[PDB]
């Protein structure tokens, strides 16, 4: 009886093997109202019921999958787990992902709360501008295929332009981002509009 | 007569339980034939945390004794029931176990035997062995890896100088695993005929003395700063005439120096013929 | 996608199948929500609401959700897990039950 | 009369332990005319860090102040069960000394 509750849970987000029936391609979870006390738990328990389903089917039973991930570093990372032996939930994922085809997006704003292992997993980068430095260092520390020339100019890019470099890459570039359309909205209100009623 | 061990703190029958651990610390109860299961390892240390003694000259099971050994018995029955562990490691047991007192060794040089080789004399009935490691987690690596290589260099020393082969071993991400006496192995490695190639992309994350003990480097490209460093702080045998070299090397491309070359030279490497299966996983197959 | 500011449903208007899953309770019980057939292009407004069940975190999850750090409290509790298959309850009280009544 | 020592930190005899060991401080009793084992450290050291005082008038084996001096008697225990240390240093005693302290 335990099996089949995550069995199927794990089935109603992610999806279903292959050779069944899905009815969508592209799955929106919207998490809005929810604390930030119970974020991390719920979302880490989460992600290793996926790698665990995820390594049951095996590879003759599996699909390829890309999962987005906003804002990593407020749940990547365990509050309780001081002690590096309490922190199996990415890696098992990330290992599982790169055997059995489900690729990984991270977005962040603060590099240097995410854990160095996470960041030293990936095979190419994409970086707006950055302000302050222990951001600028940790990013140092970890990348495999740049150079210092292109580090340097980051702290003063416009809005809107990025610097990309990896394995897709023949030589690093930077590059000017074309406009979404349609885009997505704006997550904030605005004071005057209320006050102006 | 017989007697039960229970893992939690059941009051039933603690009046006569110190009689039978002072008999059993004395070596005086009977002993086994089969090697018990791994799960066994919680009762006893459980027992031997909770036991205290009594106001009306019996025995009295404490519960104030118990919070000092729990976390051990956590740790124990949570390893003891994982499904990735138990997929790689033995837990069940149900052998033989014989007497003399060295029932342990001949479990360790058993497996030994089988992984690594035989001694000079005898007969082994392959050449090339491989080894495949694709099951096992990340989490697991280190300890397992690390207790395989310990356990060789034990046998390697009870062998002596007479009864040793040479072998090559050939390590392969060897960041992972090969990071006092946890080195024994490659320091003590010479004197016993045994030689290793060690393959990693990040020098710097093994130990400066271990990275010493080479004779002859291989260098492909290599561009972070940290690794330079590392490479530029462990040699003995070069120049820093060359070393300007390795951050703009293309593919198939390395520099040579050692014992084995009169002067340092820059080597187009060979294609194999056929070579490692490895592949590229590609998505747009089935998508398509 | 695992979205947090609810943002991106505005973005794939004009993509066939999609869905859109909102967590949590609808604040008005009188909220029914539209479904879609297949292969028609996605649409807003077109939503649903889910929870999720306490028995999808497993007995490991259940005891790192817990935390016992105590004398004698991981035997009970692993006792009581083992054992929830045979209790019954009707509305007010738990009770036990063998097969002869 | 003798006194059993122990490395442990059981229950058995631990209520008169304060004396024998203030006695030992202030050598008021025998002494011995052989070496002791290498290993021999080990008890000493926890019975020395495991002493205390009960509420009645007695001595308690109080296992907060042993966690104090937990590390000293793993690394000697440790020391003398390795089979290469044990190749090159003797540590079986079994000599005789002298009075005096030299």
């Amino acid at each position: 009886h335990w099996d089949k509750a995550m069995s199927d849970e794990v089935d109603y987000f992610f999806g279903k093997e292959k050779g069944q029936e899905n009815d969508w391609n592209v799955h929106i979870v919207n998490m809005k109202n929810l604390a930030q006390d119970h974020a991390p738990m719920l979302l880490s328990a989460l992600l290793e019921m996926f790698a665990e389903i995820l390594f049951r089917r095996g590879q003759e039973r599996s699909y390829p999958t890309v999962l987005l991930l906003e804002e990593a570093h407020h749940y990547l990372r365990d509050p309780y787990a001081e002690i590096d032996s309490q922190i199996k939930a990415y890696e098992r994922l990330a290992k599982e992902g790169r055997k059995f085809k489900c690729s990984l997006i991270v977005s962040t704003q603060r590099p240097s709360e995410l854990s160095p292992t996470v960041l030293a997993m990936c095979s190419n980068w994409f970086s707006l501008r950055l302000t302050n430095e222990r951001d600028l260092q940790a990013l140092r520390y970890a990348m495999e295929s740049g150079n210092e020339q292109i580090l340097k100019q980051i702290s003063g890019l416009p809005r809107g332009d990025a610097v990309a470099f990896g394995s897709a890459f023949n030589l690093p570039v930077r590059i000017s981002i074309n406009q979404a359309r349609p885009g997505p909205k704006s997550s904030d209100a605005v004071f005057s509009e209320e006050w102006a009623n | 007569e017989t007697f039960l061990l229970y893992d939690d703190c059941r009051d039933t029958n603690q009046s006569k339980l110190a009689e039978w651990l002072d008999l059993l610390r004395r070596r005086r109860l009977k002993r086994t034939n089969v090697w018990p299961p791994f799960k066994s390892l919680a009762t006893l240390v459980a027992e031997f945390g909770c036991v205290a003694a009594d106001r009306s000259n019996g025995s009295k099971r404490d519960a104030f004794g118990f919070s000092n050994v729990l976390p051990l018995v956590k740790i124990i029955q949570q390893l003891a029931e994982d499904i990735r562990f138990k997929s790689i490691v033995n837990l069940n047991g149900g052998g033989e176990l014989a007497d003399g007192g060295t029932h342990w060794d001949k479990a360790m040089s058993d497996e030994v035997d089988y992984f690594f080789g035989k001694e000079k004399g005898q007969e082994n009935d392959w050449n090339v062995h491989i080894v495949n490691m694709k099951n096992l987690a990340q989490d697991h690596a280190p300890m397992l890896l690390s207790a395989l290589l310990e356990m060789f260099a034990e046998i390697l020393f009870r062998r002596g100088q007479e009864r040793s082969y040479p072998t090559v071993l050939l390590l392969e991400e060897a960041h992972h695993y090969l990071r006092k006496a946890y080195e024994r192995l490659a320091k003590e490695g010479r004197k016993f005929k045994c030689s290793l190639i060690v393959s990693t992309q990040r020098p710097s994350e093994l130990s400066p003395t271990v990275l010493a003990m080479c004779s002859n480097w291989f260098s492909l490209r290599l561009t972070n700063e940290r690794d330079l460093q590392a490479l530029r702080y462990a040699m003995e045998s070069g120049n820093e005439q060359i070393l300007k070299q390795i951050s703009g090397l293309p593919r198939g491309d390395a520099v040579a120096f050692g014992s084995a070359f009169n002067l340092p030279v820059r080597i187009s490497i060979n294609q194999a013929r056929p070579g490692p299966k490895s592949s590229d996983a590609v998505f747009s197959e089935e998508w398509a | 996608i695992f979205d947090i500011n609810g943002e991106y449903a505005q973005a794939f208007t004009g993509i066939p199948n999609v869905k859109h899953t909102i967590l949590g309770e609808s604040p008005n019980v009188d909220s029914l929500e539209k479904k879609q057939q297949k292969g028609e292009l996605y649409s807003e407004e077109y939503y649903c609401y889910k929870k999720i069940p306490y028995q999808a975190l497993g007995f490991a999850g259940l005891i790192k959700l817990l935390r016992p750090s105590d004398k004698t409290q991981l035997p009970a509790l692993r006792n009581a897990l083992s054992a929830i298959n045979r209790t019954h309850f009707k509305s007010r009280n738990i009770y036990l039950e063998k097969d002869d009544g």
